[PDB]
């Protein structure tokens, strides 16, 4: 029951403390500052130092990990059957729009017209150049069966439509093209949606209860607003201010009806439907992923020392903990942990190939360097001292000639900062000369040369001057060629190369140059 | 306020200490003070003729 | 250089209970309740500087 004492009691049990640490506890009184900066000195008399949430989320994740409850063994079929359950949805969701179909048809149509490869197109469908293009035209004969019957028999050859559109494993960029242009789509519709609302009921004074009651089932059609105004409604007569922005716009509504083959109402259940399968999907592989954490930082602890920190190799690991979720399936029996313990351990490895180097070497010389290193251990008391430098490489399948150079470039950079001896402030980039700095004597002597030159060159003839000049950069920019001299000296060819060679004469004898003779050092 | 003579170490310095009272003062100071292992010497009354 | 603790611990980590403790650093003055009213066992260098 004293303020003071306690932050003393602090500072005397640590025995050891920092300027926040005392300004957080002060007296009731004490605010200012002599009232501090003495209280400081009173402190700093007799224990003396001046300078739940642990901060490093080394613990925070942990912890907050450390609440996930571990999964069952039945669980996971549990999870996995929830991904299988809301995949395979959205799969069958992208079936059901004849615009995913056509674009297949459509870039397939290009692929056989050489505009494109295969590879793009298709991963293979269950599974040939050969079997690709006969399935092709199944899929294609299955959708120009179904293209006819737009007149109550077609919810039967539908279903078969989207049967082979399942068989086939797209491109994963593909799908995703496929999946984006129904959202966007989507959008268009919402654009118009609201268009036409906002005409209604935020500007033309009308409730959205009456609103969606016509609007629901036509949207397209003049039967919600030719049929309507009419009606005799305090809502109604007031609809006729707008009636020409709305029934402008509604074009472009009857217009996606065309271009996805499928009515308003119709859209939206489908995307709808699509969204309520992926938001399924990923619901269920966090699930599977915070459940795993754990494996991660176990594996991730064997890895610590090769340049990376222990979140970062976690982190890593996650991802790669996230990659094993996506690509697994229960149904091959296979044990999820002995699978994505590779999978994380890959990522890893894969990372710290990567981002350890302040200089980034390619996979590939890593594990060259690797097996030089490995090389050098059984021959290290082997041979009573060390290898000699051109005996390591003969037991590896190279030139041996790599030796040096991968010997030399994967040695790390040492730090600037690095103190250097007396142990002062002396550090070793305070000694790092520069070389690619013109010393202030021969930028001098440039100028004295510059000038000399020149006079050199006012004792020509105007037209060797002038010749002289032009052959090189003399100040002038991009010196021309002997032609283009020429070209600008009417007379042209073998004429200006002479005057040259006349000049260079002219300028050898020890008269004119002796001047800049001394420059020849 | 009130200006309290607190003396410790090898040096001694007053500090601000509020109350309504100069016996009320002197006891903040202590109770605010003594405890820590700081020995308290002296109370004033703040004066400032205004 | 670490943090300060009762020194008891560290007797207490080598598994010596209280009574152990106080039969290491303490001497033992006995009482008899022998008849009534108590009594006690004297030394006489213990009434010195008392």
């Amino acid at each position: 029951q004293s303020q003071l004492k306690l932050l003393v009691t602090r500072g005397k049990e640590q025995g050891y403390l920092t300027y926040a640490e005392v300004n957080d506890h002060l007296p009731e009184d004490i605010v200012d500052s002599d009232q501090i900066e003495d209280i400081i000195q009173m402190i700093n008399d007799m224990g003396i130092q001046v300078m739940g949430r642990t901060t490093d989320p080394v613990r925070m994740y942990m912890r907050e990990m450390g609440t996930v409850e571990l999964l069952t063994r039945e669980g996971e079929i549990d999870i996995a059957k929830r991904i299988e359950d809301g995949i395979n949805q959205v799969q069958c969701s992208v079936a059901e729009y004849p615009e995913a179909i056509t674009y297949l048809l459509e870039q397939y149509d290009r692929v056989e017209a050489e505009e494109a490869r295969l590879s793009d197109l298709i991963t293979g469908f269950v599974d040939d150049p050969e079997l690709a293009r006969e399935k092709f035209a199944e899929l294609r004969a299955q959708y120009v069966v179904t293209r006819d019957t737009i007149k109550a028999t077609a919810q039967e050859e539908i279903l078969k439509l989207s049967e082979v559109f399942k068989q086939f494993r797209l491109v994963p960029k593909q799908f995703d093209y496929l999946v984006n242009s129904m959202r966007v789509m989507m959008d268009r519709v919402r654009t118009q949606e609201r268009l036409i609302m906002k005409l209604c009921v935020e500007q033309c004074k009308m409730p959205k209860k009456n609103f969606i009651t016509l609007f629901t089932g036509n949207e397209t059609s003049d039967t919600w607003f030719n049929a309507a105004i009419a009606m005799n409604k305090p809502w109604s007569e007031k609809l006729h201010d707008v009636s020409e922005e709305v029934h402008r716009a509604l074009q472009k509504l009857q217009q996606i009806e065309e271009e996805t083959g499928l009515t308003i109402e119709q859209v939206k259940d489908i995307n709808r439907r699509m969204s309520i399968g992926e938001a399924k999907a990923r619901r269920a592989k966090k699930e599977m992923v915070e459940a795993n954490l754990r494996l991660v930082i176990s594996i991730a602890k064997k890895y610590t020392n090769r340049g990376l920190q222990f979140l970062d190799l976690i982190q890593e690991g996650n991802i790669g903990l996230m990659k094993a979720v996506d690509k697994f399936e229960y149904r091959r029996g296979y044990k999820f942990s002995t699978y994505a313990t590779w999978w994380i351990r890959q990522a890893i490895t894969r990372s710290i190939a990567d981002q350890a180097r302040t200089i980034r070497i390619p996979v590939h010389m890593i594990e060259t360097i690797n097996k030089l290193n490995r090389i050098s251990r059984q021959m290290l008391q082997e041979m009573g001292r060390e290898p000699t430098p051109e005996e390591l490489a003969e037991r590896m399948l190279m030139p041996e000639d790599k030796i040096r150079k991968v010997l030399k470039i994967a040695k790390e950079p040492i730090s600037m900062e690095t103190p250097i001896g007396d142990d002062e402030d002396s550090h070793l980039g305070d000694f790092i000369e520069d070389t690619t700095l013109e010393l202030p004597l021969d930028s001098a002597t440039t100028e004295s040369l510059r000038a000399a030159t020149h006079d050199v060159l006012a004792g020509l003839t105007a037209r060797e001057a002038k010749v002289l000049r032009m052959r090189f950069g003399i100040d002038m920019n991009t010196d021309y060629t002997l032609e283009e001299v020429g070209k600008q000296f009417d007379v042209t060819r073998e004429r200006i190369r002479q005057i040259e060679a006349k000049a260079l004469r002219k300028l050898r004898h020890p008269s004119r140059s002796e001047v800049l003779r001394s420059f020849l050092d | 306020k009130f200006w309290a003579t607190v003396e410790s170490s090898e040096h001694s310095f007053e500090v601000p200490i509020y109350a309504e009272t100069l016996d009320e003062a002197l006891e903040l100071a202590e109770w605010q003070y003594v405890p820590a292992g700081f020995e308290v010497t002296r109370v004033r009354p703040c004066v400032a003729p205004k | 250089r670490r943090r300060k603790l009762p020194a008891t611990i560290i007797l207490r980590a080598l598994n010596y209970t209280t009574e152990q403790i106080l039969d290491l650093f303490f001497e033992k003055v006995i009482f008899e309740i022998r008849d009534n009213k108590l009594q006690m066992e004297l030394v006489p260098e213990r009434l010195r500087g008392e």
